[PDB]
C-alpha cells in the first residue's frame, strides 16, 4: 500500500500518539526538565 | 480475533493507576 | 576548593612552592628538618588541581597530596 | 644504624619496602624525626634513590 | 613443615583426575 | 589601591571576557628600569614601560606565569591584586611582602597532618560520617 | 578408537596425493603425513591416545621444554653472574659474551641443576626479601 | 547555587556543565549522598527495588499488550512453523511506498515487526491460546505493577519504614527466599504446568472457570496422600502425539522420559512439571536451615567462627580462617551485590548454554532467529553481569573493607599474596595467546601458501570424551553411557534410569543442538574463549586487588573508586584507578562475547544451511572466519536497500550502519583526550561573547567533559555500536538465508 493503515483495533490511536510522545510533547517535557535542573536555591 | 476497540481504551485508563502511583513514588523518593 | 594536605615526611627543600603556578603553598618554620621549614597551603581556594607540586616532591611516597574535590570557577581555570 | 651499613625497609607505603639499602648519613640533632638517610640501588619512579627514614622502621641485614 | 592438609586434597583432586583418565584410556569400565 | 601605565600592547583576543567584568579580575603591578619587550600570557608580545606598569589579567595563573617571566628579566617586585567588580582591590601576592619560597615567621602550619601519608585511615573508618579519610583527627 | 582413520586408508587424503604439484613441498612431506590420523576431510589431526602416540606426542614436549629452559636458565644464570660483579646496570646493555656463553654451557644440563637448587632452597627468593605493595 | 542535584551540595555549587552530568551518574550511589545514615540508606534501596519491579511488570505488560492488540497470536498458533510472529506495528510517518510494502509482512494488513524474542513460543508452551488470555494477563500485570508502586510508597511512610535490624536479618531472609521466593513459586509453577499447561497441550481447555472442577488426573487428589505416587506417570504422551491436540495424548502428569518431544523438538511438559516439583521440595527443605526465632537451625555467625571439628582444632571451615566474615558480608552492600551479580551472570550464561541445546519451548528449534537472538542476548547479559560482579568487588575493597576486623581471616590471605594471582592470570593469558593466535596464523599461512594439509589440527579429544561419556556414539570412545555393558549405563543395583532411553534418542539424533559434533575448529575457539575469560579476569582481578593501592600509588583508597589519575608524576598515571580497570575489561567482555557468539552463530549457520563441511574445514584458520562468515553472510544484509529497491531488511541494513557510526564515534572519546577540547571550547566561547545578535548566554560555563566521564561516554558508544551492529547482522543473516 501507499499509506500507513492499521488493521488492529483503535487504529486512529497511533496516528496521534506517535506525533505526541515523539515531537509534540518532548519539547514541553525538555522545558519542564530544564526548569528544575537550572532552578536556584535560596 | 484481535481485541476490541473498547479494550484498548480500557487498558489506557487502567494504566493511569500505575501512572499516578509512579508519580507518588518518584516524589516520595524526593527528586 | 581542593584539599592540599602536607605530611611530616617533609624535608624543606621548597620544591613544591617553586612549582606551584598559582601560589597555594608557602614555607613556614618547623623543627623537624635541617632547613627548619615545612610547606603549608593557606590559599587552597586557589588550588587549580594540576598536581605539579606532587611531581616535584623528592620524598618517597611524597609528603604533599592534592585531593581533587568540589571544583569551582577558580579551581577549574575558566577565564570566561 | 651506622653509616655504610646495609639495612632493610619496613615502611609499607614506600617503593623500597623490603629492599636492601646503604645508609648514607645519620643526623645527630635528635629533633628531626627522620634522621637516617639510606641510599638504594634502584630508582623509585622517574627519580630519586635516597629517602629519609626513621630508626624504628629499619632492620639491618649486616 | 610437612604439608598434610594441602596434600591429600591436591592428590585427592589428582585422584579424581586419574579415575576420569582411567575411563578416558578405556582402562576401567 | 593600584596605579600605573599600561604596556605598549596593540590589543589581543586572549584578554578579558565577561567573567572579568562580572566575577573577578586580577592585576599585576611591577616597575621596570628598561624599555624591554616581554611575552604576554594572553598571547603575543608587549613592551613594558619605564615607570610603574599595570596589566589586567583574567585569572591568577596568568599573573604568576607572567610573574615567573619578570623574574627572568631581574624584576622581582611585582604585586598581584584581585579586583572584585564593586571595586574592592585586595592584595594577594606576595601576601606578607615576602616571596613564599623563602621562610618568614608568624606564618602558620595550615592544612598539615601529623602522621605519615601511608597511615591515613581506611574509608570504612569514616563511613556515613562528614569527614573524609584525609581529615582524620586521630594522628 | 575415534573416527580418525590413518591417512593410508583415508578416502579423502589420497586425492591430496593424486592431483598435486611436485617440487619439495607436496611430495616427500606428503608421503610422510601418511602415518598420521586424519578425519573425514583428509587433514592430519593430532589426537592423544594411550600408547600408539605416547612418545609421538612426547617428542614435541621434551625437545621444546629442554630448550625452553635452556634459554631461561642461561638468562637467569647470566643475570645472577653480573649481580655478584656489582656492575649489573651496565652489563645488561653491553652483553659480556665471554660470560653469557659460559652461562650457556652451564645451562646445557639444567634439569640436573635446577633440582640441585630446589633441594638447597636457592631457586626461589623468600617472601620477606621481595618488594611488595601496601597489602 | 542551584537546587539540582539535591543529594550532594558539593555539586550544586558547580559553576560549569559538569553539574548536569555528574548528577546523573551519582544519583543512584546512595552511599555518597550528603546527609545519609545507614538506616536511611537501606530504606531507599528497599523502596527503589519496588519501583524497579514495577518497571519489569510494566515492560512484560507491554509485550503482552502489543501482541494481543497488534500481533498475530491467533493466526500464528495454527501453523507455528510456517508463519512469523508479530512484535508490534510500525507507525513511522516518513515511510515511502517502498517501505510500506516491504514491511507489510507475515500476512498483516499494515507494516509490522517480526518478533525475534521468542515470547510466542513461550506462551504457546505454557498454555495461552487466545488474544484475550494475553489481554487479561496484560491488564493483570499493570495492576501487579501498581501494587509494587504502592508498596514502595508505603515503605517510605514513617509508620511503615523498616529499621536497620530488619534489613540486617540475613538468616530470616535466606529462609523465606529459599522456601517462599524460590520454593513456593517453583511449587506454584508446577501447579500451573500440571493444571493448565499440560492439559492445554493435550487439547482440553482449562481456564479460571474450569480448573476447580476438572481434576488434572483421573487418580486425582488422593494418590499423593496415600503413597501411590506411580499413578501420576502411568501412560505418558506417546511418540506420535502432536502438540495442543488430543490425538496421541496420555494422562500422565509427572513422568520422566527425558529427551525431546518428537513433534516440537522440545522438552516434555510433563518432564518440566515433574522438574519444578523436585526443585520445590529440595528448596523448601533448604529454607529450613538457618534459625529465626524458633530456636532451631543454623547461625551463620557461628559457622564463620567455629574452630572445633569433632575434637580437632581446625581454623574454621575447611581448616581456613573464616572469622569476621559474617560482619564483613552483612555490613557491606557491595559484597552482597557482587555475589549476586556473579550468581546471576552464571545463571544467565546457563540460560544461554541450555536453551539452545535443550529447547524448552514449542517449535523454537525450528525458528532459527529467535533461537539465535536469545543465545546472544543472554551471553551479553552474562558478560555484563560478570564485569559488574568484579566492579563491586573493587568498590568493596575501597569503601567497605577494613584490615583490622578482617584480621588473619580468608580475606586478608588473598591480599597477602595478590601479586601471585595476577602473576599467574598473566601466564595463562600469555600462554593461550601465543599458541592460539600463533596456531591460527600458522594455519593461515599454510592454507595461503597452498598446503592446507600442513595445518596443525589438534582434535579436542577431552571434550569429545565428554560427549562420549554422555551418550554420543559418534566418536567411539565406548565408555560410560556409550558402553551399554557398563555400571553407569545399567545402574546395576536398581536399574532406575527411566530418563536414559529417551535421552540417548536425543543426543544421538543429528538434528538437534544437544551436544553438537566437535572437531578441530572447536578446539581452537575454546582457547580463544579461554584466552578471553582469562584476560578479562586479569583486568578485573587486578582492578579489585590493586584497588587499595600498589607501588605506583599507595593511597588509592583515599581517592575513591573513579578518579582520573594522579598527575604526570612518577612516569604518568593514566587509567590507574580501579574504575579504569573495570573499564578496560568491558572492551574484553565485548570482545570475548564477539568470539563466543561469532562461533555460536557460524557453527549453527552451517548446520541450518546443511553445509556442515564449511565450518569444519575453514574455521581452523582466520581467513575462513573472515571470508566464509563475515564477508559471505553480510551479502544479504547490506543489500537491504540497493539503488533498485528495498526489502524487509532495510532497517537491519540501517542499524548495521548506525552501529558502525556509534562505534567510530566512540573512538573520538577514547583517542582524543580532554585538553584538546578545553582549548577548543575556550575558543567557541570567545566567538559567542564577541558576536552580535546572539542573545543567549550560558547559565553554567561550557567545559570539556571530564576525564572519567568521556571514558564512560566513549564506552557507551563502543558498546551500543557493538550491539547495534551484531544484533543487526545476526538478525538479518538468519532471517534471510535461513
Ligand atoms: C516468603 C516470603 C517472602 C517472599 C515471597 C519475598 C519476595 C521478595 N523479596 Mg523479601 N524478605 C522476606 C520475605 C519474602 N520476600 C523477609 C522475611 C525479609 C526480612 C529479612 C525480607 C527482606 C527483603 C529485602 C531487603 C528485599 C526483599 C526483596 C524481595 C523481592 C525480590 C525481588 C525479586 O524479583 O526476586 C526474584 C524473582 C524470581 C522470580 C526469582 C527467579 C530468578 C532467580 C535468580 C532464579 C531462581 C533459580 C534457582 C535459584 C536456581 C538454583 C536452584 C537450585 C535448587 C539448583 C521478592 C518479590 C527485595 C525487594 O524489595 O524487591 C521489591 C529486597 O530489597 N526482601
Ligand atoms: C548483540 C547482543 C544482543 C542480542 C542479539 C540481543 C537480542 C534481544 N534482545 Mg537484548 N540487550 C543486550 C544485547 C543483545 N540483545 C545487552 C548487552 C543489553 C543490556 C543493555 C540488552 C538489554 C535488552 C532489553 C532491555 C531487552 C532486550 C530484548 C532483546 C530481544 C528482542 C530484540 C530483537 O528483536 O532483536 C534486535 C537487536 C538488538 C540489538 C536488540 C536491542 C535491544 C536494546 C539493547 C534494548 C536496550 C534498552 C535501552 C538501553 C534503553 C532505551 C530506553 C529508551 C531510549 C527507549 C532480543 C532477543 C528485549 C526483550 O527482552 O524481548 C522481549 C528487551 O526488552 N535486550
Ligand atoms: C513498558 C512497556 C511498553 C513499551 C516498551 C511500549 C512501546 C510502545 N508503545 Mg505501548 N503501552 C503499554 C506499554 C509499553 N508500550 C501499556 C501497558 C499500554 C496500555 C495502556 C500501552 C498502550 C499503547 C498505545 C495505545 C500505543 C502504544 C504505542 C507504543 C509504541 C510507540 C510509543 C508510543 O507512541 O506510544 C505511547 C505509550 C503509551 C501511551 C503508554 C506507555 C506507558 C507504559 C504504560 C509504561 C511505560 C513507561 C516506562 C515504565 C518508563 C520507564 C523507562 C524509563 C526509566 C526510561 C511503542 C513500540 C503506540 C503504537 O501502537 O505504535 C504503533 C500506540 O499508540 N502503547
Ligand atoms: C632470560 C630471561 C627471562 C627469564 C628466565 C624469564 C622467565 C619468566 N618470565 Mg619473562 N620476560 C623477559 C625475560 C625472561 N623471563 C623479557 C626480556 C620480557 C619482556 C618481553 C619478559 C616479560 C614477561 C611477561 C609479561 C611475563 C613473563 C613471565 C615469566 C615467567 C614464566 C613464563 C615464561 O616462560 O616467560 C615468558 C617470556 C616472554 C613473554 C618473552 C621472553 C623470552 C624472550 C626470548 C626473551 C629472553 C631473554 C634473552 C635470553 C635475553 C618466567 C619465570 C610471566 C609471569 O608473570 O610469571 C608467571 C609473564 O606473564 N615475562
Ligand atoms: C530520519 C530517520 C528516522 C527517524 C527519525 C525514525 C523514527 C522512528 N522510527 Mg524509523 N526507520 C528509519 C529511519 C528513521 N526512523 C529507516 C531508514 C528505516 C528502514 C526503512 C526505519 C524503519 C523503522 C521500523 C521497522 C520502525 C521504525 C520505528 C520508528 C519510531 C520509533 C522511535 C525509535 O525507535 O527510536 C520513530 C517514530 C518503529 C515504530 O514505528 O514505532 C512503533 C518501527 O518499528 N522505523
Ligand atoms: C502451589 C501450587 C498448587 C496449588 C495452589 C494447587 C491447587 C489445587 N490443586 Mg494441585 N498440584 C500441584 C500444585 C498445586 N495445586 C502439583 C505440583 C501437583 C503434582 C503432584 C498437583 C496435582 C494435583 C492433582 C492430581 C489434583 C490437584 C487438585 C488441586 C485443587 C484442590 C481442589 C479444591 O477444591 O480445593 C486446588 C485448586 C485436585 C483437583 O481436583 O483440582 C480441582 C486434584 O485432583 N492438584
Ligand atoms: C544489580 C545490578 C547493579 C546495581 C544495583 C548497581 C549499583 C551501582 N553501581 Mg554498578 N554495575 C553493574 C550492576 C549494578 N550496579 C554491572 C552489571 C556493571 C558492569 C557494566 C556495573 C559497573 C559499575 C561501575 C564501574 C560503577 C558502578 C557504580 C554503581 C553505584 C552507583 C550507580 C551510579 O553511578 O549512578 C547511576 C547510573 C546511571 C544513571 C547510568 C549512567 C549511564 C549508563 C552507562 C547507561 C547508558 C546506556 C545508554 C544511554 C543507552 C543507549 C540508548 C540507545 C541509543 C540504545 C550503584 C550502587 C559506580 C560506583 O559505585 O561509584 C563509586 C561505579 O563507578 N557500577
Ligand atoms: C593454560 C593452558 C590451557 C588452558 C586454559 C586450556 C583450556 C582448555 N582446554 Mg586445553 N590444552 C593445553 C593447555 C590449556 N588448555 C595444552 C598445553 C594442551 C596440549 C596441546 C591442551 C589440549 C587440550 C585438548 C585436547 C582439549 C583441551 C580443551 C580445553 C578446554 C576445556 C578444559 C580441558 O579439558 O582441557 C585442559 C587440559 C589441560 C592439560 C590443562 C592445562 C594444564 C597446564 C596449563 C599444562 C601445562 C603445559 C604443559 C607442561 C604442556 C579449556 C577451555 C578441550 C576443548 O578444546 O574443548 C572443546 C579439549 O578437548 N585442551
Ligand atoms: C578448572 C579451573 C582450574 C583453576 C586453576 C586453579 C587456580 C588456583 C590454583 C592454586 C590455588 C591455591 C589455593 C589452595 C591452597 C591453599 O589455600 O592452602 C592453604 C589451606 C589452609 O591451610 P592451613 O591453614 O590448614 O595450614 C596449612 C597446614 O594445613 C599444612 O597442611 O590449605 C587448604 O585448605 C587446602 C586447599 C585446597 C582447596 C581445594 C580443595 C577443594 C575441595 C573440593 C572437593
Ligand atoms: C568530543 C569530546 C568532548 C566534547 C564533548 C561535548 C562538548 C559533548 C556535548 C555535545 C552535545 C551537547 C551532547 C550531544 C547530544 C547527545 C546526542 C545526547 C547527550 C545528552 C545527555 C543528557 C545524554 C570532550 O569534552 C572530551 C573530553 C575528554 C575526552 C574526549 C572528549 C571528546 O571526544
Ligand atoms: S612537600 Fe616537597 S618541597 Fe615541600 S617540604 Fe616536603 S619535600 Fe620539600
Ligand atoms: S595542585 Fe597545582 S596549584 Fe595546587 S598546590 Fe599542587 S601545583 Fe600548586
Ligand atoms: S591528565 Fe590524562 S594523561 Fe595526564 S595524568 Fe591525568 S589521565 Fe593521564
Amino acid at each position: 500500500m501507499t499509506q500507513l493503515t492499521g488493521d488492529y483495533a483503535a487504529s486512529w490511536l497511533p496516528w496521534i500518539m506517535i506525533p505526541l510522545v515523539f515531537y509534540i510533547l518532548p519539547f514541553p517535557v525538555f522545558a519542564i526538565l530544564f526548569l528544575w535542573i537550572q532552578k536556584e536555591a535560596s | 480475533m484481535s481485541i476490541s476497540d473498547t479494550q484498548v481504551y480500557i487498558a489506557l485508563v487502567v494504566a493511569l493507576v500505575p501512572g499516578f502511583l509512579a508519580w507518588r513514588l518518584a516524589t516520595e523518593l524526593y527528586k | 576548593s581542593h584539599t592540599v594536605k602536607i605530611y611530616d615526611t617533609c624535608i624543606g627543600c621548597t620544591q613544591c612552592v617553586r612549582a606551584c603556578p598559582t601560589d597555594v603553598l608557602e614555607m613556614v618554620p618547623w623543627d623537624g628538618c635541617r632547613a627548619g621549614q615545612i610547606a603549608s597551603s593557606p590559599r587552597t581556594e586557589d588550588c587549580v588541581g594540576c598536581k605539579r607540586c606532587e611531581t616535584a616532591c623528592p620524598t618517597d611516597f611524597l609528603s604533599i597530596r592534592v585531593y581533587l574535590g568540589a571544583e569551582t570557577t577558580r579551581s577549574m581555570g575558566l577565564a570566561y | 644504624v651506622q653509616r655504610g651499613s646495609k639495612v632493610r625497609i619496613l615502611r609499607p607505603e614506600s617503593y623500597w619496602f623490603q629492599d636492601v639499602g646503604t645508609v648514607a648519613s645519620i643526623e645527630q640533632g635528635g629533633t628531626s624525626r627522620y634522621p637516617v638517610i639510606v641510599r638504594f640501588d634502584k630508582v623509585n619512579y622517574a627519580g630519586v634513590n635516597t629517602n629519609n627514614f626513621a630508626q624504628d622502621e629499619l632492620v639491618e641485614v649486616e | 613443615p610437612p604439608y598434610t592438609f594441602r596434600t591429600a586434597w591436591a592428590l585427592l583432586l589428582l585422584a579424581i583426575n586419574f579415575i576420569v583418565a582411567a575411563y578416558y584410556f578405556h582402562i576401567i569400565e | 589601591t593600584l596605579s600605573g601605565q599600561t604596556p605598549i600592547f596593540g590589543g589581543s583576543t586572549g584578554g578579558l571576557l565577561k567573567k572579568a567584568e562580572v566575577e573577578e579580575k586580577y592585576a599585576i603591578t611591577w616597575t621596570s628600569p628598561k624599555e624591554q619587550v616581554f611575552e604576554m600570557p594572553t598571547g603575543g608580545a608587549a613592551i613594558m614601560r619605564q615607570g610603574q606598569n599595570l596589566l589586567y589579567l583574567a585569572r591568577k595563573e596568568q599573573c604568576i606565569a607572567l610573574g615567573g617571566q619578570l623574574r627572568k628579566f631581574k624584576i622581582t617586585d611585582y604585586k598581584i591584586y584581585r579586583i572584585y567588580p564593586n571595586g574592592e582591590t585586595v592584595y594577594i601576592h606576595p601576601a606578607d611582602g615576602v616571596f613564599p619560597e623563602k621562610v618568614n615567621q608568624g606564618r602558620e602550619k595550615v592544612r598539615y597532618n601529623d602522621r605519615r601519608i601511608g597511615q591515613n585511615p581506611s574509608p570504612s573508618k569514616v563511613k556515613f560520617s562528614g569527614i573524609a579519610t584525609y581529615d582524620a583527627p586521630n594522628s | 578408537n575415534t573416527t580418525l582413520v590413518p591417512c593410508y586408508k583415508s578416502p579423502a587424503f589420497v586425492e591430496r596425493m593424486k592431483n598435486a604439484p611436485d617440487s619439495y613441498y607436496t611430495t616427500k612431506p606428503l608421503k610422510a603425513y601418511s602415518q598420521l590420523l586424519c578425519g573425514e576431510d583428509g587433514l592430519p589431526r593430532i589426537a592423544l591416545d594411550r600408547l600408539s602416540l605416547a612418545v609421538d606426542v612426547a617428542i614435541p614436549i621434551a625437545i621444546f621444554l629442554y630448550t625452553a629452559g635452556f634459554i631461561g636458565w642461561s638468562g637467569r644464570s647470566y643475570l645472577q653472574a653480573i649481580k655478584k660483579q656489582d656492575k649489573a646496570e651496565e652489563k645488561e646493555v653491553f652483553i659480556d659474551v665471554p660470560l653469557f656463553i659460559s652461562c650457556m654451557v652451564m645451562a646445557l644440563f639444567w634439569p640436573m641443576a635446577v633440582i640441585k637448587e630446589l633441594l638447597a632452597g636457592e631457586l626461589v627468593a623468600k617472601d620477606e626479601e621481595i618488594p611488595i605493595s601496601v597489602r | 547555587a542551584t537546587k539540582f542535584p539535591k543529594f550532594s551540595q558539593d555539586l550544586a555549587n558547580d559553576p560549569t556543565t559538569r553539574r548536569i552530568f555528574y548528577a546523573i551518574a551519582t544519583a543512584h550511589d546512595f552511599e555518597s549522598h550528603d546527609g545519609m545514615t545507614e538506616e536511611n540508606l537501606y530504606q531507599r534501596i528497599f523502596a527503589s527495588h519496588f519501583g524497579h519491579l514495577a518497571i519489569i511488570f510494566l515492560w512484560a505488560s507491554g509485550i503482552l499488550f502489543h501482541v494481543a492488540w497488534q500481533g498475530n497470536f491467533e493466526v500464528w498458533i495454527k501453523d507455528p512453523v510456517h508463519v512469523r510472529p508479530i512484535a508490534h506495528a510500525i507507525w513511522d510517518a516518513q515511510f515511502g511506498p517502498g517501505a510500506i510494502k516491504a514491511f507489510t509482512q507475515a500476512g498483516a494488513r499494515n507494516p509490522v515487526d517480526i518478533c525475534y524474542s521468542g515470547v510466542y513460543h513461550w506462551w504457546y508452551t505454557i498454555g495461552l491460546r487466545t488474544n484475550t488470555e494475553l489481554y487479561v494477563g496484560a491488564l493483570f500485570l499493570i495492576l501487579l505493577a501498581a501494587v509494587f508502586l504502592f508498596a514502595g510508597w508505603l515503605h517510605l511512610q514513617p509508620r511503615y519504614r523498616p529499621n536497620l535490624g530488619w534489613f540486617k536479618n540475613s538468616e530470616a531472609r535466606l529462609n523465606h527466599h529459599l522456601a517462599g521466593l524460590f520454593g513456593v513459586s517453583s511449587l506454584a509453577w508446577a501447579g500451573h504446568l500440571v493444571h493448565v499447561a499440560i492439559p492445554e497441550s493435550r487439547g482440553q481447555h482449562v481456564g479460571w472457570d474450569n480448573f476447580l472442577s476438572t481434576p488434572p488426573h483421573p487418580a486425582g487428589l488422593w494418590a499423593f496422600f496415600t503413597g501411590n505416587w506411580g499413578a501420576y506417570a502411568q501412560n505418558p504422551d506417546t511418540a506420535e502425539h502432536v502438540f495442543s491436540t488430543s490425538q496421541g495424548a496420555g494422562t500422565a502428569i509427572l513422568t520422566f522420559l527425558g529427551g525431546f518431544h518428537p513433534q516440537t523438538q522440545s522438552l516434555w511438559l510433563t518432564d518440566m512439571a515433574h522438574h519444578h516439583l523436585a526443585i520445590a521440595v529440595v528448596l523448601i527443605i533448604a529454607g529450613h536451615m538457618y534459625r529465626t526465632n524458633w530456636r532451631i537451625g543454623h547461625s551463620i555467625k557461628e559457622m564463620m567462627d567455629s574452630k572445633t571439628f569433632f575434637g580437632r582444632k581446625v581454623e574454621g571451615p575447611f581448616n581456613l580462617p573464616h572469622q569476621g566474615l559474617y560482619e564483613t558480608v552483612n555490613n557491606s552492600l557491595h559484597f552482597q551485590l557482587s555475589l549476586a551479580l556473579a550468581c546471576l551472570g552464571v545463571a544467565s550464561s546457563l540460560t544461554a548454554q541450555h536453551m539452545y541445546s535443550m529447547p524448552p519451548y514449542a517449535f523454537i528449534a525450528k525458528d532459527f532467529t529467535t533461537m539465535a537472538a536469545l543465545y546472544t542476548h543472554h551471553q551479553y547479559i552474562a558478560g555484563f553481569l560478570m564485569v559488574g560482579a568484579f566492579s563491586h568487588a573493587a568498590i568493596f575493597w575501597i569503601k567497605d573493607y577494613d584490615p583490622e576486623q578482617n584480621k588473619g581471616n580468608v580475606l586478608e590471605r588473598v591480599l597477602k599474596h595478590k601479586e601471585a594471582i595476577i602473576a599467574h592470570l598473566s601466564w595463562v593469558s600469555l600462554f593461550l595467546g601465543f599458541h592460539t593466535l600463533g596456531l591460527y596464523v600458522h594455519n593461515d599461512v599454510e592454507v595461503a601458501f597452498g598446503a592446507a594439509d600442513k595445518q596443525i589440527l589438534i582434535e579436542p579429544v577431552f571434550a569429545q570424551f565428554i560427549q562420549s561419556a554422555n551418550g554420543k556414539i559418534l566418536y567411539g570412545f565406548h565408555t560410560l553411557l556409550s558402553n551399554p555393558d557398563s555400571i553407569a549405563f545399567t545402574a546395576w543395583p536398581n536399574h532406575a534410569n527411566v530418563w536414559l532411553p529417551g535421552w540417548l534418542d536425543a543426543i544421538n539424533n543429528g538434528t538437534n543442538s544437544l551436544f553438537l559434533t566437535i572437531g578441530p575448529g572447536d578446539f581452537y575457539v575454546h582457547h580463544a574463549i579461554a584466552l578471553g575469560l582469562h584476560v578479562t579476569t586479569l583486568i578485573l582481578v587486578k582492578g579489585a586487588l590493586d584497588a587499595r593501592g600498589s607501588k605506583l600509588m599507595p593511597d588509592k583508597k583515599d581517592f575513591g573508586y573513579a578518579f582520573p589519575c594522579d598527575g604526570p608524576g612518577r612516569g604518568g598515571t593514566c587509567d590507574i584507578s580501579a574504575w579504569d580497570a573495570s573499564y578496560l575489561a568491558v572492551f574484553w567482555m565485548l570482545n570475548t562475547l564477539g568470539w563466543v557468539t561469532f562461533y555460536w552463530h557460524w557453527k549453527h549457520l552451517s548446520i541450518w544451511q546443511g553445509n556442515v563441511a564449511q565450518f569444519n574445514e575453514s574455521s581452523t584458520y582466520l581467513m575462513g572466519w573472515f571470508r566464509d562468515y563475515l564477508w559471505a553472510n553480510s551479502a544479504q544484509l547490506i543489500n537491504g536497500y540497493n539503488p533498485y529497491g528495498t526489502n524487509n531488511l532495510a532497517v537491519w541494513a540501517w542499524m548495521f550502519l548506525f552501529g558502525h557510526l556509534a562505534w567510530a564515534v566512540s573512538f573520538m572519546f577514547l583517542i582524543t583526550w580532554r585538553g584538546y577540547w578545553q582549548e577548543l571550547i575556550e575558543t567557541l566561547a570567545w566567538a559567542h561573547e564577541q558576536t552580535p545578535l546572539s542573545f543567549g548566554y550560558w547559565r553554567d560555563k561550557p567545559v570539556a567533559l571530564s576525564i572519567v566521564q568521556a571514558r564512560l561516554v566513549g564506552l557507551t558508544h563502543f558498546t551500543v555500536g557493538y550491539i547495534a551492529t551484531y544484533g543487526a547482522f545476526l538478525i538479518a543473516s538468519t532471517a534471510s538465508k535461513f
